[PDB]
């Protein structure tokens, strides 16, 4: 009935919602990372050449 | 007991129905308003005490 | 003397509650927005996905 | 527009990898990797509008 | 279970029907409608966050 | 505990749809219209103290 | 499945039948008009914080 | 000696909430210019965007 | 009323037509700096000489 | 069609396998693993395919 009560309700629900759409993706087909290394990777190895010549 | 049973049931369906009409955008905004509301009123308090003090 | 000691009491706690009303205000916004991010995360999400029709 | 879109994409990726390499002479390997991520993520977008066209 | 053969059945029928009533040049199109509409509303989250974070 | 939450549930949802009701730019235009008005009438009774002090 | 396949239809149909009675050459024109009155409202708000900036 | 310096206080006040609204008229001039500017963007974006009439 | 929320509403339209600003934001910082500098200096020796 | 769908899943099969040679040299085990894992699945498809056709 108070307002702190409420809120640790309100919080709890909006935690659970980031949790659930971070699932949700993991079991639709979640990549990220991967692409991610082979930019990463990359981008090193292709400075490296470009400040050698 | 059956009378309290039934009861109890009835409020725990009325409470779930409540607690899924709840919007956190809108719940959680009405709460911080409240807290304000509220206050505001003990400002008001800790004021009178203050000049009483003067 | 006694009015002293009383008042001063009452702004410890005064104090304790605008500290308290302030966190949560300020993760209200801040929650809003991380909860309409996560919302629309899983819209898109549910869209995007193959799976089913 | 096919044509067209292959172009541009292919016009930006070399403003991007003489951005990447004003910036490497100038300093900051970092500044050169971020403009070389920039510049390799349009060669790729390019590449496929290649195929495509 | 004849009643749930029967419901499988109509839903059969109807769901071809639609599928008949697809026109992939309208539908299409509508679909990448949805994309755009759904989008607008995730760019103003982060368009929200990213205010926040300032 | 099932009205209280009912109280909080309908405050937030009427808040809102003030909120929603509420155009913001003309809310902040307003404003500055009423407290440039304020500070007019603030600076008559200022002028009141000092000519008191003179 | 079956409503939500006739949502999606009737969406795509819906935008198509809009789409149909667009005259695009009017959008496009109309469109000039509306945005060179933009370009203007924003040259007077644009000239204000120069104002506030000298 | 009461009247002076109750003045002098009353007269700080006035300049403090002076200065608020003078703040306050600079942010909501570039707000509204912000605003035709987001404005002008969705015009453009609609015009020459996508495909419609 | 709140001058914030007046922001806001404004804020999100902003938001619609691309504003992570991974080009703007990418594009002006190393551009303005690396651009002005190597114009000058080249440019500055060489027309000194002729003058 | 059968053709265009399996000749379509061979090419996706050698983007799982080409991306696992770049994770394995980082040493990212386990997206490796996954990466060979999808390439399995794929080459199971096309085989499924093939007969098909
Ligand atoms: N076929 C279409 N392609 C693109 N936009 C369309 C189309 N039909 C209508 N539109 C309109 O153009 C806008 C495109 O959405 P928007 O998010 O601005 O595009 P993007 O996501 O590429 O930035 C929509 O709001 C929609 O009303």
């Amino acid at each position: 009935s108070s307002a702190t009560s409420a809120f640790e309700r309100m919080e709890n629900k909006v935690l659970d919602m980031e949790a659930t759409s971070q699932a949700a993706g993991e079991l639709a087909g979640f990549g990220i990372e991967n692409q991610f290394a082979q930019l990463e990777a990359s981008s090193g190895v292709e400075d490296e050449l470009a400040a050698l010549k | 007991a059956l009378f309290d049973r039934l009861g109890r049931v009835v409020r725990a369906n009325l409470n779930d129905l409540v607690s899924k009409a709840e919007d956190p955008e809108k719940v959680l905004e009405q709460a911080v308003i409240d807290m304000q509301e509220d206050l505001v009123q003990l400002r008001q308090a800790v004021a009178r005490t203050i000049a009483e003090e003067k | 003397a006694q009015q002293r000691t009383m008042s001063e009491n009452l702004r410890r706690n005064l104090a304790a509650l605008e500290a308290k009303i302030s966190e949560a205000k300020t993760k209200k916004n801040m929650l809003q927005a991380r909860a309409k991010a996560a919302k629309a995360n899983a819209e898109l999400q549910q869209t995007l996905g193959g799976l089913g029709t | 527009r096919t044509e067209q879109r292959l172009n541009q994409d292919t016009q930006e990726a070399k403003k991007w990898e003489d951005r990447a390499k004003l910036a490497l002479t100038n300093g900051e390997e970092n500044l050169a990797r971020e403009a070389l991520a920039r510049k390799k993520s349009l060669t790729d977008t390019a590449a496929a509008y290649q195929t495509q066209l």
